[PDB]
């Protein structure tokens, strides 16, 4: 589901006018939102209007820095990885999250095009083919945990 | 300077790490000695333009390369020019094969389907002709197209007719005095000169010239194929190397390139583990040079060991080396380089620690190289990198996440105002009905998790399941319900190519229309005209307005070719409810597939009133907090639970132990049926599926679902 | 336990980037050639690979538009063009390029030139300003303070009669077809171009390489003049249209070579 | 001297089976698609079947169809086989000698109008199962004297499949399909070089080859024994079988071969057993 | 014509495809075919391809059959791709007309719907003709607003054409306010449908201004039209399908249906607006005969009330007389008698009379070019000016003639004032193009307004900002979810929170949006004539191109005469001004020859 809470993520970055498909991207449990916030989002026009105001400013980020920089400045500003590490469980879907990051970075150099690489990544959900860079990882290894 | 042993593995995660960094921590990089890409939508769509012959004309190749700008702006294709046919060729039915003569050429039945000819007379005749008037010639026409957003069908038309054109042009062998004008033709009708673009075509023109006059400067005779020309137009246009950056002031990104030193005061070294450095080159084997070395001859190996050397003492003030030496798959320990290992073997032989002065000779080499060997974490924001001393990390964005000190994602169900309105639709509620957490997210806080479409596939259709077997049994049901001509709609369905070919479309067609005439068989044995009629109801100073469709006397007849689930039968009920509060005597039936059968019969009004009443109540409730409704698994669970018998539920240990093995059965499913729980409605809600909300299900569906099951016959 | 993440105090590196001039800013005529970068670059190696000894032959000009990939009809036209250009002497004693030998010819000099002070363009512009008569005009450019080095590539430095001379090439000239480009419309293009900045370079860098070389070396003495050369506005009839010669005031070399020295 | 290795190869083996089932199934008439059908669906179900013997070393098919037969001769043949039985059955029907038992029950005549019915065309390709009581062998165990209830009991012997012929003909279509457009494409796989070594040493000069790697490596230490294709032991065993001064090392352990399914095989280990001489553990 | 003779790459594709191996008569006849399609003609009449082709004799030398082909007729039905109607061919030939098969479909269809479904309606005329005369105060001559309420609430398809400003919206709702008191115990649920987004919100604010002024009662007040909605979203149009959610089988649940502005209606959207309609419901077409043709191909509304200048019937002439009680002349002649009687002509303007020029130059306008050149000629009425417009001086003075018309919008935007005062002088204001591109054109115009703008100290532009203060933005796609439509204008201001666009909503109330909010922008100097339908100007200038278009035409004069409400201006040539009242766009129809029998 990261993948496709990633490719949300990326159609609102590319396409931050519409506000639906920003609206499908802010309620994704990679935001970690409640359904009062999401009421209130939809509710205040200003606040909607400073969501609207940094996704432009990921966007331009993403247009002049790249993939990983614009992710790097989500995840700060937003504090969603602070939030997936204090939640149980969340620590794999961190990992899943950097690991698709770091795909998403590393076929985003050969891509001229933006819309190129959300494309890319629609493909790759498209397509379960395993590929050995594809692969999920191990979560952590300071923890000791049960190896099946 | 930071030197690595292969620039293109690591130019990515160097760039990302480079351009992550904030205003105070930014420091100014310079990539070098990497790989010259100008412009890839260019130089590929040219490459895949020489191949042209050779291609199978399949439609995502096309489509690609009508991604290319250039090549839609020569042909006067916008981008939703683009958009328009991409649907258009995902349901016309284009899938390969240019003409029928490419498909005879790689000796293949000439189906006369499923191509770009066929695509392209369907498009034209569904711009001429409805679909609804039949085939021609044996084409059914596709009534998308049809003003003048079609005028973009004759663009590709007008593109494909070049793309046969070519393909006769490139078949045939020529010498290398002929194959001078045909990159420039190429470029001049495939291509449009553009301010950016120039320069592509420029560099394009320039190596085929250069090619060309390498190949006629010996003067060559004999005719030259075209895919070594293509394969060395590939090989030329990646040689291409930059390094104007390589001093300019910021940091230095390059690879070890030889008989190159320069004093440094850092020096970095990337990618030193077993492998990758020193990067070994094979000779020829019939090679003379190898066999007999001398004094002046030169090998790559002697070389990276002299760049290491260099390396080495070329660096001033200080010297930094990293390699990779535990896997992030396998955690799997990777081996150093050989020049590495003598290193720290050098320097655990020659330099012992003052704490440690007289303990051993071995011992205090071991020491000194785990003092030098810094093994850091594995992630970023591990507490074990920002804890002071030593070495600590300059990240401040995983700061907090390594001080644990945030607060955990807290649950999405919060109880919200909602006010219940006067006139609420009998579409709303069926729509709630449908799907109560779809219709929480949807519609409450409008969130509509939007998928993308299916890519077009690379073959014809052999199988029918799915979505058009559903729509093919659904146009079936509705034609033999009427006792129309079935032969007719296989006439209809075979010139659409939504058929297979020849044969095995007249099976699938003969079991499909003998499943559908035993279903019509059980259906019009009942059935009886009837009209749609209007619904003005008032239930707990509630307004309901709407309409039901083919309403006879007998009742509601309603028919679809689906399976026995309990979400028709909800959507039955509350049809059957909405019908019978007023007037309406008589039963309600539904007819599935394999003898499946949802039967209501007439009621009171005053116990339809009451349980439309304890709908609308589930409607406002469903809106405020997520109503957690299953239909499949809460029904399947109170089926197993509920006795028809004694109208009862049962209470002992087997029941609700097969109840729970039926509710893991209709959530997740096998292997090859998709379970209820894999969607993306449930898995924003919950990762797991908890005793505690498996009991709230259990819970609501008891409430809900009862008189499903209740007045069923 | 209680963790932090160190800061850094100050900034990281100053402004060092070695950068160039653009990084601090009937039917068949001449007139009707295309306008265009690429179309410039290609007149740029025409007149570099040329020798100007020897007359121009007509089968080298279709074999390098052949290389190129330019018309064939443009060919008899471009040669005589070619050779108008030549016929038309550039100085202010009428030498031509035809009197230039193989030894006293040099063509795209490459130049690195230090700067070890934050060039500042307030500083920079006044003292312009003071000396050059094109800057009464033209609003200053803004730049950032650049210490570091500086490239250039001078298209031709060639000597005459003991006196050297410099010669760049402008080739764009989109918005002349008539003969309206005399020295103000040149002066004009020059002021909105800013190749001021570029000729002040210029001089400042064969200043230095003329001292660094020639022992006992006099700026006024050795130095004649920068020439720029209008392609598309050298005509036969007119000699004065097409080029433009420029001679600093000896003054503002020795504050620029203080300037940049430090 | 330069090739393009490709990672995944399932992309152009289902393009060579749908190249296979677009020449070979497309112009069959009814009653030969009907049987078609009747085996597999579509040619994923064919690939699903043949995918574990299309990668790695191709098998050896017991009693393989002759190469002339294709599928409208052996419909052919089963119809008339089906037809003669048919035939025989209208000859003699119309009597009852047998004795009768107290398992058999007097409802077998009824039995015998469900083959009454069923002799009307041979389109189909099902008989019923009511010839199961027809057998001497089952009539016997619940007298048979004439020989009808032994042409069904042979009819009965052998299933009637089309299924056998097809999965030849795909086995020989289809790896050279995909063979021929790596050799257009110019690309090579993983299982393609233990393929192009061992028809290099298959050849006459290769053998040369092989005193060429006797001149390159003259000794071999292989581990890992157990995970051997018989490629990989055909290539050994022609390089380094008994030439002096090249020793051979074979490290392995056959109670650890569990990659069975990947194309690894016991049998070419204990054919390596028994080749060898000297034993050590 | 000049276009027609350039073929596009569809016709002669369509031509190659569908006839193939055929004759080359079949061949021109398909490309022909196509170009006429896609120029927006309906019909190809065989006169036109039998004379005006060169090559006519040389296909008579390519057939070789018994009778020889002499006719187009045979030759084109010995093929397989021309029938009479029967087969499932392409191209359909019945009355000596070659169409598509889904044009003549259509064609059929609307012929159908205005030939045979429109029956008449028998009310009680006391009851009606009372409140006709409560509704209507003026009862000493003849209004031909009160007759266009009587013919529409009498029969059941009716047509009402008028221009603008005649007050047409008020006889929409003297009619709705007359057909609810006539049923009173009958319930109606009136609909109202619109072309586009922002029509539908003036149809919709102009109804609700002018139904509130009417006194009705507590269930009157119910059965007010709550809104207008469009064409495409009351049939139920996906984008992916074509497929409507009232198609064939379920049809709307209305009773009335007033659609506006028919003339943007094609003859597509005709066909699926009539399919969706049961065997009840009656229609009420609004729109102006003379204005401006469909977007796609087709011409519904000028087919339809070509036969409005013949008049009414001698039995009509009676039942308007016996039910208006005034004297309603007779037409002469009875060729069609319900389109006929169906119709009805609005020639009394309210807004404007003869004592203005813009009335007399509409008028004009449909008259010959002399009739234009004497409106202009003679005094201008103080409301139209004409200025030459050849060289580059004249530029200069249109654009110091901008000048002087955004001279109060330029005032009131460097005051600092309210954007609601600036928004409404705006509106006053407009100038209309014709094409979009070069020299004359909607980004040659905007782009020199611009530039015009840098030169003269009125607004100041930043370079590489893009979004200045007090450019004008519209929007080219629909929102609903942000309450803009489609043709809606714009103004960026800084109003102390930053640069924010302000929209003027039909509710009179003001929407302050970010500009990274927007999800189309396109500067708006100067408007197409096609994309300026629906609004309204108080001072508009005309601006067309020298060269000869097809473009400007007598519609595109007419549209932008009747967009001005008191001032015009105009800046082209006598010979194109001439030239452009004379070539009339005519679109070759079968409607002529279907609803003539």
């Amino acid at each position: 589901l990261e993948a496709q809470e990633m490719l949300w993520l990326l159609q609102a970055v590319m396409t931050p006018e519409r506000e639906n498909t920003l609206r499908s991207a802010l309620a994704t449990s990679m935001m970690g939102l409640n359904a009062l916030d999401i009421e209130t989002l939809n509710n205040d026009e200003h606040a909607w209007d400073v969501v609207v105001e940094e996704f432009d400013g990921y966007r331009q980020i993403w247009r002049k820095r790249g993939v990983m920089p614009m992710l790097r400045a989500l995840m700060s500003a937003r504090n969603i990885a602070e939030n997936l590490l204090a939640t149980a469980g969340g620590e794999r879907r961190l990992t899943d999250i950097l690991h698709i990051s770091e795909l998403l970075q590393e076929a985003g150099t050969q891509l001229e095009s933006e819309h190129a690489l959300v494309r890319w990544l629609s493909q790759h959900i498209l397509e379960p083919d395993s590929n050995a860079s594809s692969q999920q990882m191990r979560l952590e290894s300071d923890k000791h945990l049960v190896q099946i | 300077i930071v030197m690595v042993a292969d620039i293109d593995s690591y130019s990515p995660f160097i760039q990302a790490v480079f351009g992550s960094a904030p205003a105070d921590r930014y420091l100014p990089y310079a990539i070098s000695d990497r790989r010259a890409r100008q412009s890839h939508p260019v130089l590929e769509a040219f490459i895949s333009l020489l191949s042209l012959p050779d291609s199978r004309f399949v439609s995502e190749d096309v489509l690609a390369l009508l991604d290319v700008p250039v090549l839609a702006a020569r042909f006067d294709i916008t981008e939703e020019g683009l958009r328009y046919l991409r649907q258009w060729v995902n349901e016309s039915g284009i899938r390969w094969g240019i003409d029928d003569d490419n498909v005879r050429e790689l000796e293949l039945p000439a189906t006369g389907q499923h191509t770009w000819r066929f695509g392209l007379t369907r498009m034209l005749l569904g711009y001429a002709m409805e679909s609804a008037q039949g085939e021609w010639q044996s084409v059914l026409p596709y009534d998308e197209s049809s003003g003048l957003i079609a005028e973009l069908v004759g663009h590709l038309a007008s593109l494909l007719m070049q793309l046969n054109i070519w393909r006769r042009g490139l078949a045939q062998e020529r010498p290398l005095e002929e194959w001078l004008p045909v990159c420039r033709d190429m470029l001049n009708a495939f291509f449009l000169p553009d301010a950016e673009t120039e320069a592509a075509m420029t560099l394009i023109e320039q190596q085929w010239q250069a090619i060309i006059a390498e190949g006629l400067g010996a003067q060559y005779g004999d005719a030259v194929p075209l895919s070594l020309l293509r394969d060395e137009l590939a090989q030329r246009l990646d040689q291409e190397r930059i390094s104007q950056r390589f001093l300019a002031g910021p940091v230095n990104i390059c690879t070890l390139m030889p008989m190159r030193s320069i004093p440094f005061k850092v020096v970095c070294l990337l990618g030193m583990n077993d492998g990758v450095y020193p990067r070994q080159l094979a000779p020829l084997g019939f090679d003379l040079m190898s066999q007999k070395p001398k004094r002046g001859d030169r090998s790559r190996r002697d070389d990276d060991r002299y760049l290491f050397l260099e390396a080495l003492i070329s660096a001033q003030q200080k010297l930094y080396i990293s390699y990779i030496g535990r896997s992030i798959q396998d955690n799997s320990e990777r081996f150093p380089s050989v020049l590495v290992q003598e290193l720290i073997d050098y320097i655990g032989q020659s330099h012992y620690l003052p704490g440690d002065e007289a303990l051993n000779c071995d011992e205090s080499e071991a020491r000194v190289k785990a003092h030098l060997t810094c093994l850091h974490t594995r992630m970023p924001f591990d507490p074990q990198n920002y804890q002071p001393g030593e070495r600590q990390s300059y990240a401040r964005e995983w700061l907090p996440a390594a001080s644990q000190a945030g607060k955990a994602h807290s649950e999405f169900v919060q109880p919200l105002p909602f006010t219940l309105p006067e006139t609420v639709p009998l579409e709303t509620l069926q729509r709630f009905w449908a799907h109560p957490v779809r219709a929480f997210f949807q519609m409450r806080l409008q969130v509509n998790f939007r998928t993308e479409d299916s890519e077009i596939p690379d073959t014809e259709p052999f199988i029918l399941e799915g979505l058009s077997r559903y729509q093919i049994n659904q146009q079936l049901l509705n034609a033999l319900v009427e006792q129309d001509d079935a032969e007719r709609l296989f006439r209809r369905f075979r010139a659409a190519g939504d058929l297979p070919y020849g044969a095995f479309g007249e099976i699938f067609w003969e079991t499909q229309c003998q499943e559908m005439q035993q279903l019509a068989d059980r259906v019009i044995a009942c059935r009886q005209p009837g009209q749609s009629m209007e619904i003005d109801l008032a239930c707990n100073g509630v307004q309901i307005t709407g309409w039901l469709p083919q309403v006879q006397p007998d009742g509601l007849l309603r028919w679809r070719p689906s399976l026995l689930s309990v979400a028709q039968g909800m959507q039955l009920w509350l049809e059957h409810l909405v019908y019978c509060a007023s007037g309406g005597n008589g039963e309600s039936r539904l007819f599935l597939r394999k003898d499946g059968e949802w039967r209501f019969p007439p009621l009171a009004a005053e116990q339809a009133l009451h349980y439309l009443s304890q709908l609308i109540e589930g409607y406002r409730e469903g809106m405020s907090a997520p109503l957690l409704v299953l239909p499949e698994s809460g029904g399947a669970w109170l089926k197993t639970c509920y006795d028809a018998q004694n109208d009862a539920m049962l209470d002992d240990d087997s029941t609700l132990q097969k109840a729970r093995t039926k509710f893991l059965q209709a959530y997740e499913g096998n292997m090859m049926v998709r379970g209820e729980g894999d969607d993306i409605w449930y898995q924003r809600l919950w990762r797991q599926l908890t005793p505690e909300t498996m009991e709230a299900i259990v819970e609501q569906s008891q409430r809900f679902l009862l008189p499903l099951f209740r007045f069923n016959q | 336990a209680e963790l932090n993440a160190k800061t850094l105090q100050r900034l990281p590196g100053d402004n060092w980037r070695v950068t160039s001039y653009s990084g601090l800013q009937p039917t068949l005529t001449p007139h009707q050639f295309p306008r265009g970068a690429s179309p410039g670059t290609f007149l740029h190696s025409l007149f570099e690979d040329l020798d100007f000894t020897q007359p121009v032959d007509p089968n080298w000009v279709r074999e390098k538009l052949e290389l190129g990939g330019f018309e064939s009809q443009w060919e008899p036209v471009l040669t005589e063009w070619i050779t108008a250009v030549l016929q038309a002497p550039l100085n202010e004693t009428g030498v031509s390029l035809s009197q230039l030998s193989a030894r006293n010819k040099q063509v795209e000099m490459e130049f690195y030139l230090p700067i070890s002070e934050p060039l500042i363009a307030s500083q920079l512009d006044t003292l312009i300003r003071q000396f050059d008569p094109l800057s009464a005009g033209c609003p200053p450019l803004e730049f950032m303070q650049v210490r570091g080095m500086l490239k250039g590539f001078i298209d031709l430095v060639f000597r005459h009669e003991g006196r050297y001379y410099l010669l760049a090439y402008k080739s764009n000239w989109l918005g002349e077809d008539s003969s309206a480009y005399t020295q103000q419309a040149m002066a004009a293009a020059m002021q909105a171009h800013r190749y001021d900045l570029q000729y002040q370079l210029y001089t400042l860098a064969l200043h230095r390489y003329l001292r660094h070389r020639i022992a006992d070396y006099d700026y006024e003495h050795h130095f004649g003049g920068v020439i720029y050369l209008f392609l598309r506005g050298v005509d036969k009839e007119h000699p004065q249209q097409g080029i433009y010669t420029t001679r600093p005031n000896a003054g503002l070399i020795a504050l620029m070579d203080e300037m940049f020295a430090g | 001297f330069e090739q393009q290795l490709i990672e995944d190869e399932s992309l152009l083996r289902y393009q060579a089976c749908a190249d296979f089932w677009r020449r070979h199934c497309y112009p069959l008439p009814r009653e030969i698609a009907q049987v078609v059908f009747e085996t597999w669906k579509g040619p994923q179900a064919l690939l699903r079947d043949i995918n574990r013997y299309l990668q790695g070393e191709a098998p050896v098919i017991k009693a393989p169809p002759p190469d002339d037969e294709t599928l409208a001769s052996r419909h052919a043949q089963i119809v008339a086989r089906i037809d003669t039985v048919k035939q025989q059955w209208r000859d003699a029907v119309g009597e009852l000698d047998a004795l009768i038992e107290s398992s058999g029950i007097d409802r077998r005549k009824f039995n015998r109008s469900n083959q009454a019915k069923w002799i009307d065309k041979i389109s189909a390709w099902a008989e019923e199962e009511t010839n199961s009581y027809q057998l001497p062998e089952s009539l016997e165990k619940f007298t048979p004297r004439h020989p009808l209830f032994e042409a069904i009991d042979q009819l009965l012997a052998e299933p009637l499949s089309i299924r056998d012929l097809v999965i030849t003909r795909a086995l020989a279509e289809i790896r050279e399909t995909v063979a021929r457009e790596k050799r257009r494409r110019g690309e090579l796989g993983f299982d393609d070089m233990l393929s192009r070594l061992d028809s290099a040493l298959r050849s006459e000069s290769g053998e040369v080859l092989a005193a060429a790697i006797r001149t390159r490596f003259p000794v071999a230490m292989i581990d890992e024994f157990q995970d051997t294709d018989p490629q990989q032991y055909r290539i050994f065993r022609r390089i380094w079988h008994h030439q002096p001064e090249t020793a051979l090392l074979l490290i392995g352990d056959p109670k650890q071969a569990i990659y069975a399914f990947r194309g690894a095989d016991i049998f070419t280990y204990m054919k390596a057993r028994s080749e060898v001489h000297a034993h050590y553990t | 014509a000049v276009e027609h003779k350039q073929l596009r790459p569809l016709d002669v594709q369509f031509a190659l495809t569908v006839a193939g191996d055929e004759h080359p008569a079949v061949t021109l006849a398909a490309a022909l075919l196509s170009h006429d399609a896609g120029e927006g003609h309906v019909c190809l009449p065989l006169s036109r391809l039998e004379n005006n082709e060169a090559s006519h004799p040389l296909l008579a030398t390519c057939v070789s059959e018994i009778g020889e082909l002499q006719n187009w007729e045979e030759c084109l039905l010995a093929s397989q791709a021309v029938s009479r109607g029967d087969e499932p061919t392409p191209m359909i030939l019945c009355g000596d007309r070659l169409y598509l098969n889904r044009m003549w479909c259509n064609e059929r269809t609307v012929a159908r719907f205005f030939n045979e479904v429109n029956h008449a309606i028998e009310v009680d005329e006391a009851l009606l003709a009372q409140t006709l005369d409560k509704l209507f105060p003026v009862s000493d001559e003849i209004n031909w607003q009160k007759v266009a309420a009587a013919v529409a609430l009498t029969r059941r398809i009716s047509v009402i054409s008028g221009g603008p400003g005649t007050g047409k919206t008020t006889t929409v709702a003297k009619l709705l306010a007359a057909l609810i008191q006539m049923a009173d115990g009958e319930r109606c649920r009136i609909r109202l449908a619109a072309p586009t987004g922002k029509a539908a919100a003036r149809l919709t604010e102009s109804l609700g201004k002018a139904l509130r002024q009417l006194p009705l009662t507590d269930e009157q007040k119910k059965r007010i039209p709550e809104d207008a909605s469009t064409l495409h979203r009351l049939l139920g149009a996906q984008p992916g399908s074509q497929r409507l959610r009232h198609h064939a089988g379920n049809p709307l649940h209305l009773d009335v249906l007033v659609v506006d502005e028919a003339s943007m209606i094609d003859l597509p959207m005709m066909s699926r607006l009539i399919d969706a309609l049961p065997d009840h419901a009656r229609v009420i077409f609004l729109g102006d005969r003379d204005q401006l043709a469909s977007v796609e191909a087709g011409a519904v509304l000028g087919d339809i009330c070509a036969y409005a200048n013949a008049g009414f019937t001698a039995e009509r002439a009676r039942q308007l007389s016996r039910l208006t009680g005034t004297h309603v002349p007779a037409g002469t002649g009875t060729e069609a008698a319900s389109l006929r009687d169906s119709l009805c002509l609005l020639q009394k303007s309210y807004r404007f009379g003869s004592d203005s020029g813009i009335g007399q130059l509409a008028a004009a306008i449909n008259r010959g070019d002399k009739t234009a050149v004497k409106t202009v000629f003679q005094q201008d009425f103080t409301d139209i000016e004409k200025r030459l417009l050849q060289s580059g001086e004249d530029y200069i003075a249109m654009l110091e003639e901008a000048l002087a018309g955004y001279g109060r919008y330029l005032d009131l935007l460097q005051a600092r004032a309210e954007p609601d005062l600036i928004i409404q002088a705006f509106n006053e204001y407009q100038l209309l193009c014709a094409l979009r591109e070069g020299p004359f054109g909607v980004a040659g115009l905007n782009e020199r307004i611009e530039q015009f703008m840098q030169q003269k100290r009125k607004i100041h532009r930043h370079p590489h900002s893009r979004w200045y203060e007090g450019r004008p933005v519209m929007i080219a796609r629909n929102d609903s979810a942000l309450g803009l439509f489609n043709g809606d204008i714009g103004i960026a201001l800084d109003r102390g929170q930053g640069t924010r666009v302000w929209f003027a909503m039909p509710d009179g109330n003001i929407k302050s949006v970010q500009p990274s909010r927007l999800p189309e922008h396109e500067t708006t100097w100067a408007m197409t004539v096609h994309k300026s339908q629906g609004s309204e100007f108080d001072h508009a200038a005309l601006i067309l191109p020298s060269q000869r278009t097809p473009v400007v035409t007598r519609e595109l004069v007419y549209t932008a005469v009747t967009r001005a409400r008191r001032r015009l201006s105009l800046y082209a040539d006598e010979r194109i001004l001439s030239a452009a009242i004379a070539t009339r766009t005519e679109r070759r129809s079968g409607l002529a020859a279907l609803f003539s029998s």
